[PDB]
């Protein structure tokens, strides 16, 4: 009993999403529910919606009227049609067999598939240096950053003064990728000598090299 | 409720025996079924009709559902049961299949280590953008959990925040940002911005005034 | 139930 999830990647806010999922080693004839479970990056899992081959259909109330979960047994298939997609809609989407009545289980579950819910053209990233505002001046080390703002698509590397660096994960701020890093220094060397963060963006063939400056 | 009620972080030595709670006592009314998620697999069933467990799944996991309170438990804790867990039932209030918030369980393989916070204001070249972000760096917390909450002259900000998901530091700790994102007028209208970062109930707070 | 989702009988 394998479900597959399908379909594309990247769709754009106001136009459809639709997913389907195959399934292989089981009939669809059976007393089992067909549905579709949701999971924003590092949020929680959202039930969707389900379907039974007699017809009946239920839904996320919030969602039922964008929402459309169909399956035809024949095919060994099921689908997912989500209109008018925003930003919000970005998730991994899971394929499920679910045991209805007041068990309400799901086993098993297909791998998933990302989805990408954005306009973004590919997109260079914005730059900003990060350095100590007015606050302590008598530490002994100093950490600066640059923040990594409005680029598309994934994925930008960071290097600090051409190679104690953390460099923070991506996100998605409406449509668009924004991360940073950081790099702690004995706070002697700084502003002293020069330290420069070069970020790399090669979807857009773009490199950006900022020397972080101290504030008046 | 839309989501069950959950704690986000619980954690223990190899060995020792945990509880995961999900929370009127709407929960005893439907069957509850827990998941178990590792990073990058979908979630996998482990326990369903509250007690009962799927083949493969071993003796040292079981499940209640009294009232108020369903609990998943595990006996003999081992390292490859750190995952999140997600309690699931139906609400017939709601008519919806609702899940819990999650649950991180570390199996604690170093000393807990508390977060180390640094607050950037935002920089001049972005301000020349009409945008102000404030960046919050969170570095060297085990576990990896953390709750992200801003002020702005003393008031809780409702909305412009954003928290990345953790990620492993090479010492095993874990690593995360948090960004508000303000109007370069809303930068200059106000005086005093703070961080909040909680960690295993405990806070701590980095804060700067644009004026000194 | 066989074809509904719901609460416990
Ligand atoms: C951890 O959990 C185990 C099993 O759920 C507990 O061991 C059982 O405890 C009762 C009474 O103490 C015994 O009668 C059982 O025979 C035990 N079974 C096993 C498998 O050991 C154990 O006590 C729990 N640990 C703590 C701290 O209470």
């Amino acid at each position: 009993v394998q479900l597959e999830e399908s379909g594309p990647g990247l769709v754009r806010p106001s136009e459809t999403l639709s997913l389907s999922c195959t399934v292989s080693g089981f009939p669809m004839n059976e007393s089992y529910f067909w549905g579709w479970i949701r999971q924003s990056p590092g949020k929680g899992l959202e039930w969707l919606g389900s379907v039974i081959h007699t017809g009946t259909t239920y839904y996320r109330p919030s969602l039922e009227s964008r929402l459309t979960i169909a399956m035809d047994p024949s095919k060994n298939q099921v689908s997912l049609s989500l209109t008018s997609v925003t930003v919000a809609d970005s998730a991994m989407y899971y394929c499920v067999r679910i045991r209805g009545g007041s068990s309400n289980w799901l086993d098993p579950w297909g791998p998933g598939i990302v989805v990408t819910a954005s306009s973004a053209k590919t997109t260079p990233p914005s730059v900003y240096p990060l350095a100590p505002g007015c606050g302590d001046t008598t530490g002994s080390s100093v950490t600066l950053g640059c923040l990594v703002k409005g680029y598309f698509p994934e994925s930008v590397t960071v290097t600090w003064n051409s190679g104690s660096v953390h460099t923070f994960p991506a996100l998605l701020q409406s449509g668009l990728y924004t991360m940073s890093s950081s790099v702690t220094v004995p706070s002697s060397t700084w502003p002293s000598q020069t330290v420069t963060c070069s970020v790399a963006h090669p979807a857009s063939s773009t490199t950006v090299d900022k020397k972080i400056e101290p504030r008046p | 409720q839309s989501v069950w009620t959950q704690p986000p972080s619980v954690s223990a030595a190899p060995g020792q025996n945990v509880t995961i709670s999900c929370s009127d006592s709407i929960l005893r009314s439907a069957f509850v079924s827990w998941y178990q998620q590792v990073p990058g697999s979908a979630p996998k069933l482990v326990i369903f009709d509250d007690r009962q467990r799927p083949s493969g799944i071993p003796a040292r996991f079981s499940g209640s559902n009294s009232g108020t309170t369903a609990t998943l438990d595990i006996a003999g804790l081992q390292r490859g049961d750190e995952a999140d867990y997600y309690c699931a039932a139906w609400n017939g209030r709601l008519s919806a299949f609702v899940f819990g918030s999650g649950t991180k369980l570390t199996v604690l393989g170093q000393p807990k280590s508390s977060p180390s916070v640094t607050l950037f204001p935002p920089s001049s070249e972005e301000l020349e953008t009409n945008k102000a972000t404030l960046v919050c760096t969170i570095t060297d917390f085990y576990p990896g959990v953390v709750t992200v909450d801003w002020k702005v002259d003393g008031t809780p900000v409702t909305q412009g925040m954003e928290t990345t998901q953790p990620s492993k530091q090479s010492n095993n700790k874990y690593m995360a940002s948090s960004y508000l994102t303000l109007t370069a007028r809303a930068w200059e209208r106000h005086s005093s911005y703070s961080c909040q970062v909680t960690h295993e109930g405990h806070t701590v707070e980095k804060s700067l005034s644009r004026a000194d | 139930e066989p074809g509904e989702r719901g609460l416990k009988g």
